């Protein structure tokens, strides 16, 4: 599925993922699009932080939707 | 909208990263 | 009506609200069900931040909405 995931500077970025993908599954797709460090970014869904052991489907991420990216030191 | 929560909730989290710099600071000097 | 707000932890809580109930009383009753406090609780829905001097119905809530809640520390 394609997913949108926006970051705190309005930048969006669209990747293709699966319900079944993990959330670090997302922060390796997000560190080969940009290269973030996985470490260095926090996923955030609904207004809850999604966990990395938690999957797409665990956190209710359907097609189209908007995942939030904030940066770490 | 999920991009204002993320907006804010960098906000706050920028502001603990400032205050961890004024502990800093404080005890390098 | 019933409203939906969701946390930062995943969790869900349902409030019985009316389209007239202002988003001071929707503060007072996520304080009475959580104990978070108005002042450190901020309220996200429809692309817009709530505002205390504001109604649900001035916000178009309708019943079953799903807002978010964040907290400030």
């Amino acid at each position: 599925m394609q997913i949108f995931v926006k970051t705190l500077t309005g930048k969006t970025i669209t990747l293709e993922v699966e319900p079944s993908d993990t959330i670090e599954n997302v922060k390796a797709k997000i560190q080969d699009k940009e290269g973030i460090p996985p470490d260095q970014q926090r996923l955030i869904f609904a207004g809850k932080q999604l966990e990395d052991g938690r999957t797409l489907s665990d956190y209710n991420i359907q097609k189209e939707s908007t995942l939030h990216l904030v940066l770490r030191l | 909208s999920d991009l204002m929560l993320a907006q804010m909730l960098q906000m706050e989290y920028d502001r603990e990263y400032d205050a961890q710099l004024r502990r800093e600071e404080k005890k390098f000097n």
